[PDB]
């Protein structure tokens, strides 16, 4: 365990999304849009359905998670799920828990 | 703290600095400009 080492994966995962939200091709004209929320990389999302990524392979224990997802849910709108009063949008990171 | 000075203790002390990183960026706190 090193906080030195954590943060650089993080800023290697972070620099990986950055490659990603920059490079991915464009999706249909209705879609959530792709994004880094400093946790995890979000890819652009299908109106109406979840969106799956893999826990960030930067968190200590990623080892003991290696088959966790993190979720999103993207609305019919193209709006990411997202309660009137927080300011993140919902997310599902219990399959990512130490 | 009692029962703290342990050999472990500097070690126990990163992980849970980590530990609040990681909750950090749940948080979104790199990119955040909530009041403290």
């Amino acid at each position: 365990v090193s906080l030195w080492e954590t943060v650089q994966k993080w800023r290697e995962y972070r620099r990986q999304c950055q490659r990603s939200l920059t490079e991915d091709p464009p999706p249909t004209d209705l879609f959530c849009n792709r994004t880094f929320d400093e946790y995890a990389c979000w890819p652009d999302g299908e109106p109406g359905s979840f969106v799956n990524v893999s826990c960030p392979w930067y968190l200590p224990w990623a080892s003991s998670v290696p088959q966790g997802h993190v979720y999103r849910f993207c609305t019919a709108e193209g709006l990411w799920l997202q309660k009137d009063n927080s300011s993140l949008p919902w997310r599902d990171l219990s399959e990512c828990e130490e | 703290x009692e029962g703290x000075f342990t050999s472990d203790l500097s070690k126990q002390m990163e992980e849970e600095a980590v530990r609040l990183f990681i909750e950090w960026l749940k948080n979104g706190g790199p990119s955040s400009g909530a009041p403290p």
